[PDB]
């Protein structure tokens, strides 16, 4: 009956240069219990190659992960990232910025 | 000082199939194994180079201890349905913790394993390697049980044994990375909220270890208080990053300083805007 | 290296 939810930040791993190749990541932790559906999205659309890390927790029994995937960020194309859980009314978007 | 740490997770998922048992392993903040019952192939599977290096004696022995725990785990899905009087219907969690901290010699600092169910703690084994702190009435059936059948004596022998031997032996493997701290490299954004206030970024990227301190200051006065500073988060190359922002009023600027302290920086290193 | 217990159950 515990349940915590997730916090998500979405970002890059290096700093963004329209046309030059990087990874967009959406880290999603301090959750609980451990289900949850994360979708990378490029204007909208879910990207289908996404790899994640393996499911492990903080020392307060809160989960963690980190969704990635290769982008070319681009000036006009959109980035997000989706989240689902049990705590979640409606899933959560939350867009790339690529200043954060 | 370092450590070795796995952490457990074993989750029931009625009508879906037997529980999920995902096992990974870090040296420090380095991810280097992993196992995952959901895979195509369960085995040990390596996620640091240096442990690559390792033969099929370690592979197949940690998969093989992998499979068991595994099964060991699911029964105590079961058991624990028992001790909380709960239904075969809900899914539920077990997560537990266990591993060595060594200090710069190499000596055994402190030894660890603690658990929770479905996110509350259930059972510690404490400091003295010799006794349980149990969290509940459930939990207390577990002490004795455990201390019935001298399971601290047997986890307080991995710990002070082949625990330290091998995050030894890691470290040493893995000394290029392990023992080579990665400063940040560092940089501070600038962007206008309005004509009259504008936000200042300090950028921390590719540092390790994780811990880090990131602060900004305004004529030398700390604005903690002030500060946006997010969460840690993974580059996803087994390095880190973070940021610090304030907003300011446009033309104080100049006058804010961010400071940044990591290990692999030999000084406290200070920065500003640079237009 | 993981520990190496022997069906330790709850
Ligand atoms: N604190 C604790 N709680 C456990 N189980 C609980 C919470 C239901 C637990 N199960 C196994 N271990 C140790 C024995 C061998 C090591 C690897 O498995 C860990 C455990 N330690």
């Amino acid at each position: 009956m515990i349940q915590r939810t997730p916090k998500i930040q979405v970002y890059s791993r290096h700093p963004a240069e329209n046309g030059k190749s990087n990874f967009l990541n959406c880290y999603v932790s301090g959750f609980h219990p451990s289900d949850i559906e994360v979708d990378l999205l490029k204007n909208g659309e879910r990207i289908e190659k996404v790899e994640h890390s393996d499911l492990s927790f903080s020392k307060d029994w809160s989960f963690y992960l980190l969704y990635y995937t290769e982008f070319t960020p681009t000036e006009k194309d959109e980035y997000a990232c989706r989240v689902n859980h049990v705590t979640l009314s409606q899933p959560k978007i939350v867009k790339w910025d690529r200043d954060m | 000082s370092h450590s070795m740490r796995y952490f457990y997770t074993a989750m029931s998922r009625p009508g879906r199939g037997e529980p999920r048992f995902i096992a990974v392993g870090y040296v420090d903040d380095t991810q280097f194994v992993r196992f995952d019952s959901d895979a195509a192939s369960p085995r040990m599977a390596p996620r640091a180079p240096w442990i690559e290096q390792e033969g099929p004696e370690y592979w197949d022995g940690e998969t093989r201890n992998m499979k068991a725990s595994a099964q060991t785990y699911r029964e105590n899905l079961r058991i624990a349905l028992r001790y909380y009087n709960q239904s075969e219907a809900g899914s539920h969690i077990i997560q537990v913790m266990y591993g060595c901290d060594v200090g710069p010699d190499g000596r055994l600092l402190r030894g660890h394993d603690q658990s929770a169910y479905d996110g509350k703690d259930y059972i510690a084994l404490n400091e003295d390697l010799s006794s349980w702190t149990a969290a509940d009435t459930a939990a207390q059936i577990t002490q004795r049980k455990w201390e019935a059948a001298r399971v601290a004596e047997q986890l307080r022998a991995y710990l002070e044994g082949l625990c330290v031997e091998w995050l030894r032996r890691y470290l040493e493997n893995g000394k290029e990375t392990l023992q080579r701290a990665d400063p940040p490299k560092t940089h501070v954004t600038h962007h206008p909220i309005s004509d009259h206030e504008a936000t200042l970024r300090c950028w921390a990227l590719g540092f390790y270890p994780a811990e880090i301190t990131l602060t900004w200051q305004r004529d030398g006065e700390d604005q903690t208080q002030d500060t946006e500073l997010v969460e840690t988060r993974p580059a996803g190359d087994r390095t880190f990053q973070k940021w610090a922002a304030v907003v300011v009023p446009s033309g104080e600027e100049q006058r804010y300083t961010c400071h940044v302290q990591h290990e692999g920086l030999p000084k406290p290193l200070t920065l500003r805007w640079e237009p | 290296r993981v520990a190496q217990l022997e069906q330790v159950y709850i």
